[PDB]
């Protein structure tokens, strides 16, 4: 009843947290590539 | 209760989120360096 | 109704329902007896509500924590100490004040008697009066004796 529903909700929260883990890994992967263009611009052709 | 076990799994996944973000940041630094190296080598 | 934390059972809440089957572990009985407890568990709010105030017996209000009950007991001890102070030490102070007031009233009466004597005799201080607490017939006898100098 209520206990089983709470367990299902917490399992959904665990799934959401794991999805957030994967999303944060991909977010680091994208963000490291992001903002590199300006650094290369000031570092490579400015030099 | 199953709720306690599911909450423990949720806490484990929450910790794994912080773990995976930090783990992926270092590896993605390599991708950023690779893009910079391609731009330089050109 | 009040100060029910002193009889608390310390998932469960202070209810003491004075005149339940669910997936939650209702197989329990709280020790909130001075009242009685009912089968309830905090895993399901519905079970606790049914066992406390949903129907039938009503949940009795209690002090938030058993620490509140302990503080109430300590304040009761301090209040009893203050009342005992007011009833023994302040009572002795009141008795001393009553004795002082009696002495002051006697002094004022003596001053008034001296003034009355100065009015009815020589101005310099000189009195030969007396003070007592006789009955009404005693006052009549005193008046008969002192009718020579009556107001």
């Amino acid at each position: 009843q209520m206990v089983r529903f709470i367990r299902q909700e917490a399992e959904e929260k665990a799934n959401e947290i794991s999805v957030s883990a994967e999303e944060e890994f991909n977010i680091e992967k994208l963000q490291l590539v992001e903002a590199e263009k300006k650094k290369i611009r000031q570092e490579y052709e400015r030099k | 209760l199953a709720a306690e076990q599911e909450a423990q799994h949720i806490v484990a996944a929450a910790r794994n989120a912080k773990m995976a973000r930090l783990r992926q940041a270092k590896e993605e630094a390599e991708r950023e360096i690779a893009e910079h190296r391609a731009q330089v080598e050109r | 109704a009040v100060r029910d934390l002193s009889n608390l059972v310390k998932l469960v809440t202070l209810l003491a329902v004075v005149p339940t089957s669910y997936v939650v572990p209702r197989s329990s009985k709280l020790l909130y007896e001075d009242l009685y407890t009912v089968t309830l568990f905090g895993r399901v709010a519905d079970n606790f509500r049914i066992a406390a105030r949903e129907k039938g017996f009503q949940i009795r209000d209690f002090e938030y924590s058993s620490e509140a009950q302990e503080s109430r007991n300590q304040e009761l001890e301090k209040l009893v100490h203050d009342q005992e102070s007011l009833r023994s030490s302040l009572l002795q102070w009141c008795y001393t004040s009553y004795g002082e007031v009696f002495s002051s009233w006697m002094h004022f009466c003596a001053v008034r008697v001296f003034a009355e004597s100065i009015l009815r005799y020589g101005l310099p201080p000189s009195f030969l009066a007396c003070v007592l607490a006789p009955s009404v017939k005693g006052e009549k006898k005193v008046r008969s004796i002192l009718e020579e100098l009556c107001g």
